[PDB]
RNA sequence: CCUGGUCCACCCGUGACGCUGAGGCGCGAAAGCGUGGGGAGCAAACCGGAUUAGAUACCCGGGUAGUCCACGCCCUAAACGAUGCGCGCUAGGUCUCUGGGUCUCCUGGGGGCCGAAGCUAACGCGUUAAGCGCGCCGCCUGGGGAGUACGGCCGCAAGGC
RNA sequence: UAGCGCCGGCCAACUCCGUGCCAGCAGCCGCGGUAAUACGGAGGGCGCGAGCGUUACCCGGAUUCACUGGGCGUAAAGGGCGUGUAGGCGGCCUGGGGCGUCCCAUGUGAAAGACCACGGCUCAACCGUGGGGGAGCGUGGGAUACGCUCAGGCUAGACG
């Protein structure tokens, strides 16, 4: 819960183009064709977000982090395994949150065949299905690894890169579901709820944000964890 | 608890190699007359199936009717596509006066007298959705104040 | 005109039993009773979801019916009541139960409405102490609806009225049965009637 | 050159607002002002103050919105759904004090110029004066 | 050589002198007409050779009007963005022609593409609007009969309105 | 005294027999070529009833000539293009007049009819009495925001 000038990286934007009109009032300026995000409203925004934040993670409820960009691919997998928060790696499979019901039952059919692993049954029955169920298992941990931890629909969704996710955004939208975002100047910033206006493409910028908010979390739940253990991903 | 009624049940064609195939679309009216309505149009392989998904999808697509003592609040035109729909407030023993389309719709958001009028494409779906989309539209003098306390 | 046909089958085509017959639809004869479906060859027969105009039509026809006008009188009578300030309903009610005839059934100087129309007919009805043979005789409050001095010694009358004592009358009537008369006190509220109508669906089916 | 100077600053106005912007500028009149007045007191607009852009006159009109929404679409709602002009030149369109309409039965306002000044619906009727019908709003 | 339109920079001059535009007047591809000239190549008509069931066509060899020039007519068209003109307003990105500037870039005029809001029956349009508005002109009102008949005007005629 | 029309959908009311793209029906969509709820008859049903149907004509629905209240990229519809006449339309500020516009008062707007109430024919139809209206135009008085006009000024349009 500090933060102030110890944001290096993040003030640094995407290229001139491939901008959104409507973050116009998040910049700064442009130096060397590049939008800087205006160093102080990322703070103003920040105070907000974490605020909610805050309310949300003491209250109970559950936040699904988000993202597929391969810069914050890493990240996730840890900061979200840390506190007891779901996430999504891989990719976002469509319907996750309005089809929820019919993708559970794929998570249903994962510890079904993990439980399948458990038991004798492994052996019986000819290699045939022993090759496919295994590879069936494979995807299965792929993909719905981090998705596995939620029962019912989540109480707010954290996102990297909200143009990337957008889908994952719309439906969140959709469902009424409250939306956490890293936005960059390529993002809408009417579609995020509560706005963290950065850098989302270098991995500094994902660990100290994302690192700073699970810390939050567990703060607000008790127990104060150590300091997050991604930082040796800076690689 | 809820009152449903269908507007129009039809029966639409696709073309396979050696004939057709009939899908069945609904439209249902849900609604309590307390002024909660909703709207939805099914589609199934065949009529039963489609009348029930319909049934389901109005009940999750809902519209909040501002009743002023069994009628509008204010007046509204709405374009939905080529279809309009013009609803005007009514005093009371009126009753509805509407097409089967709105009058379904309004009379299960619970108007007792309504005054309308259908303008341009009378396509059933889209007067339907006009329809809703007044309903939608509609304030009250709470609401407008509401908006302009500044 | 005014019907002069079988009443009961109308009890069984409204699909409510109707008291067109005074008595014996009391009685477990009313045929209502014991073949409720629609008269008929195809009377029992699955009967298909009805338009809504069919709706409208058979809950208009089934108010008309009640009272035994004939289509012009009512229609006249609905038009009226829309002209008139007031809720069109109640006021169409209203003034379906100041008929004359109809108000001879309510005091229950007749079983049923046509013979209360009968009674009228053939002058065994005063208004006022003046002879008005016109079922349609609009009533209004404070008039004494009275049976005719010559005719207070017709058996008839002394059947209904011998069975009208200990009977209660609506509240917007008041009955002396010992003189043989009645007054009309007031219009009847919507909140008076009995009737199996939903008067709205009359005014949708004129609305059209 | 603007052959509507008051229809045009309605549009403006419209304009300006389906994107949601914070002001906007319109070249300023006296007749311009005394709208914008009774558009404030209504309370369709924050308000409005002169301004230079150049050497010339301006009127900034701070519109004014409704709270951001849930669901898809969070774009908050207009505080001016309609606003609409009535007299234009070319047809023009005066009212007697009884012909004066009633918007939206009096969830909206409607402009009218008269010789007692530029009053609203409400106002002039009260005041007991017909005038020029300059647009509808609500 | 003669001559029209237009864009930018300066902020100099006049002080609403503006927009549209029924009639009128002028222009108006190709074909076609009149007079005179010209005539290489091409080429309606036409003359042949093939093909075909036939082939008054497609293919091949010839060929006249015409195509070309001058002057005078004709007034048509898928005369098309199938989108009247003028002005104001409403995200951007990108390519390009042409100015100006503190010349990565900014700013102005034109031609393209993708796209915000919005619009549209959809297709699509979207600061080059088919969006939001005002002014003014032209036009529409089911298909065939029919762009015919009649009348009038115009034209040498063909024929046009 | 009880009759007349209808029962494929629109549109309330269905079965048997005869007929076999015939005879015929039909407002529109359509029905009839062997098992027709669509022709013809029968039973039955629906609707009106001293009437019920058909034809013609008028308004309606028809926002289908769109003032309220429509359109013209591909559905009918932008003139082949310019120049410009009449006309329509007109940026910002001040002042005068008060033509348009607005307000008050007053005259007029016959009766019958229309509306409301009470009343006479036993009811009603029919009729009597009373009340309430009202656009338009005339006269007198008043207001001046907008449009108009006259007088002055400005430079953001236009022109140089
Ligand atoms: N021409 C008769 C006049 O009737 C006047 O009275 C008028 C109205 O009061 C009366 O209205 C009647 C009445 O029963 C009651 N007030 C309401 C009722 N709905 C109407 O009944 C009837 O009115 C007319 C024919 O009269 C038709 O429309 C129709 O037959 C019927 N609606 O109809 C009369 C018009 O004919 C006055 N007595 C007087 O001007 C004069 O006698
Ligand atoms: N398609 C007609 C076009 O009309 C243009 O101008 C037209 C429109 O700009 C103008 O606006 C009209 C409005 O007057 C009339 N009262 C109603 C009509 N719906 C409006 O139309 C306008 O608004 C609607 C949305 O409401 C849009 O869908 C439509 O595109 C737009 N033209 O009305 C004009 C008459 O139609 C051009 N002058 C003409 O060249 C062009 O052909
Ligand atoms: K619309
Ligand atoms: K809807
Ligand atoms: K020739
Ligand atoms: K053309
Ligand atoms: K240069
Ligand atoms: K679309
Ligand atoms: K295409
Ligand atoms: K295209
Ligand atoms: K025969
Ligand atoms: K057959
Ligand atoms: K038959
Ligand atoms: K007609
Ligand atoms: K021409
Ligand atoms: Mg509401
Ligand atoms: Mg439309
Ligand atoms: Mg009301
Ligand atoms: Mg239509
Ligand atoms: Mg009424
Ligand atoms: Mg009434
Ligand atoms: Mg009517
Ligand atoms: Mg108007
Ligand atoms: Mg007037
Ligand atoms: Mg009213
Ligand atoms: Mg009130
Ligand atoms: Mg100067
Ligand atoms: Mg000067
Ligand atoms: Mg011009
Ligand atoms: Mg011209
Ligand atoms: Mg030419
Ligand atoms: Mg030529
Ligand atoms: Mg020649
Ligand atoms: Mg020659
Ligand atoms: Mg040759
Ligand atoms: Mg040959
Ligand atoms: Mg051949
Ligand atoms: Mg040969
Ligand atoms: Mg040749
Ligand atoms: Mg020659
Ligand atoms: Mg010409
Ligand atoms: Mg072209
Ligand atoms: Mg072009
Ligand atoms: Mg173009
Ligand atoms: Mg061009
Ligand atoms: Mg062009
Ligand atoms: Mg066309
Ligand atoms: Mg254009
Ligand atoms: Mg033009
Ligand atoms: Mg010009
Ligand atoms: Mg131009
Ligand atoms: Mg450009
Ligand atoms: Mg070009
Ligand atoms: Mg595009
Ligand atoms: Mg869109
Ligand atoms: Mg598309
Ligand atoms: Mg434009
Ligand atoms: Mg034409
Ligand atoms: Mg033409
Ligand atoms: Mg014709
Ligand atoms: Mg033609
Ligand atoms: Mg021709
Ligand atoms: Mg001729
Ligand atoms: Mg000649
Ligand atoms: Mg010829
Ligand atoms: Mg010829
Ligand atoms: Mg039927
Ligand atoms: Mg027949
Ligand atoms: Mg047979
Ligand atoms: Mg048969
Ligand atoms: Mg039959
Ligand atoms: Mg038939
Ligand atoms: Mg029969
Ligand atoms: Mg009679
Ligand atoms: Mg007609
Ligand atoms: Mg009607
Ligand atoms: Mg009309
Ligand atoms: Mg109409
Ligand atoms: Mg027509
Ligand atoms: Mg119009
Ligand atoms: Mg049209
Ligand atoms: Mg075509
Ligand atoms: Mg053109
Ligand atoms: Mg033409
Ligand atoms: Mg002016
Ligand atoms: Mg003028
Ligand atoms: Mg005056
Ligand atoms: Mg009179
Ligand atoms: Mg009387
Ligand atoms: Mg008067
Ligand atoms: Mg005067
Ligand atoms: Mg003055
Ligand atoms: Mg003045
Ligand atoms: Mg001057
Ligand atoms: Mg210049
Ligand atoms: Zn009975």
């Amino acid at each position: 819960t500090v933060k102030e000038l110890l944001e290096a990286g993040v003030h640094f934007g995407h290229e001139r183009k491939r901008w959104n009109p409507k973050f116009a009032r998040y910049i700064y300026a442009e130096r060397n064709g590049i939008h800087i995000i205006d160093l102080q409203k990322t703070m103003e925004e920040l105070e907000r977000t974490f605020r909610f934040i805050e309310d949300l993670a003491m209250r109970g409820g559950t936040i699904l982090f988000v993202g597929t960009k391969k810069q914050a691919q890493d990240i996730v997998r840890m900061e979200a395994e840390r506190a007891g928060m779901p996430y999504v790696n891989q990719r976002w499979l469509g319907g996750m949150l309005t089809n929820f019901k019919t993708i559970s039952q794929r998570v249903h059919r994962l510890e079904e065949l993990e439980a399948l692993f458990a038991s004798p049954e492994i052996e019986e029955r000819p290699k045939k299905e022993q090759v496919r169920l295994k590879h069936e298992l494979e995807r299965l941990q792929k993909y719905l690894s981090g998705f596995r931890l939620l029962k019912r629909l989540p109480d707010a969704i954290f996102v990297v890169d909200p143009t990337k996710e957008a889908i994952a955004v719309r439906e969140a939208r959709k469902l009424f579901i409250p939306v956490i975002a890293l936005a960059d100047t390529d993002s809408d910033p009417d579609l995020v709820d509560y706005i963290i206006p950065g850098n989302d493409d270098a991995i500094r910028s994902i660990q100290l944000i994302l690192s700073r908010a699970v810390d939050l979390i567990i703060q607000a739940r008790g127990g104060v964890v150590e300091p997050s253990p991604s930082y040796a991903l800076v690689q | 608890d809820f009152e449903e009624k269908m507007i129009l049940i039809r029966r639409t064609a696709r073309m396979q190699a050696g004939g057709r195939r009939f899908r069945f679309g609904a439209l249902v009216v849900v609604g309590d007359r307390q002024g909660r309505v909703g709207l939805g149009f099914g589609k199934a392989p065949e009529v039963p199936l489609a009348v029930q998904k319909a049934g389901y999808y109005a009940r999750r697509n809902m519209v909040e009717v501002p009743l002023q003592n069994g009628t509008i609040p204010h007046e509204i035109e709405v374009e939905f596509g080529a279809s309009k729909i013009v609803l005007k407030p009514a005093a009371p023993g009126t009753g509805v006066i509407a097409g089967a389309v709105p009058r379904a719709i309004l009379e299960l958001a619970g108007v007792t007298d309504i005054l309308t009028k259908e303008l341009g494409s009378r396509n059933p779906i889209n007067i339907a959705y006009a329809t809703m989309e007044a309903l939608r539209q509609l304030r009250t003098k709470a609401d407008v104040e509401r908006l302009r306390k500044g | 005109g005014r019907y002069i046909g079988p009443v009961c089958r109308l009890c069984r085509r409204e699909g409510v039993k109707l008291y067109l017959k005074g008595e014996r639809c009391y009685s477990p004869k009313c045929a209502m009773e014991r073949r409720p479906y629609p008269p008929g060859q195809h009377g029992q027969k699955r009967a298909r979801r009805p338009s809504d105009y069919a709706v409208r039509l058979r809950e208009k026809q089934k108010l008309r019916r009640i009272y035994g006008i004939s289509e012009r009188q009512f229609r006249n009578l609905f038009e009226e009541a829309s002209k008139k300030k007031g809720v069109t309903g109640s006021v169409f009610l209203g003034l379906l139960e100041s008929r004359l005839d109809n108000v001879v059934y309510r005091l229950g100087f007749a079983v049923s409405r046509r013979q209360a129309r009968q009674l009228v007919r053939h002058g065994h009805i005063t208004v006022n102490g003046r002879r008005v043979d016109l079922p349609s005789y609009r009533v209004r409050p404070g008039d004494e609806i009275a049976v005719a001095e010559k005719s207070r010694n017709l058996e008839l009358i002394r059947q209904n009225l011998e069975a009208m004592k200990g009977r209660k009358v609506g509240p917007w009537l008041s009955l002396d049965v010992e003189g043989m008369k009645g007054k009309f006190l007031r219009l009847p509220d919507r909140e008076d009637l009995a009737l199996p109508v939903n008067e709205q669906l009359v005014i949708e089916f004129y609305s059209r | 050159m603007l052959t509507d100077p008051i229809a045009d600053m309605l549009t403006r106005i419209r304009n300006a607002t389906r994107v949601y912007k914070e002001s906007t500028d319109v070249p300023a009149s006296r007749f311009k002002e005394e709208i914008l007045r009774i558009l404030a007191r209504e309370g369709f607009i924050k308000g409005y103050e002169r301004v230079d852009v150049d050497g010339k006159p301006y009127l900034r009109v701070y519109l004014k919105y409704g709270p951001r929404r849930q669901g898809p679409d969070p774009r908050p709602e207009q505080v001016i759904h309609h606003i609409r002009r009535i007299s234009k030149p070319g047809r023009r369109v005066y009212v007697g004090v009884k012909e004066i309409p009633r918007v939206r039965r009096g969830l909206g306002i409607a402009i009218l110029s008269t010789s007692k000044g530029v009053l609203t619906d409400r106002e002039a009727r009260k005041l007991g004066v017909g005038g020029e019908l300059i647009c509808e709003v609500w």
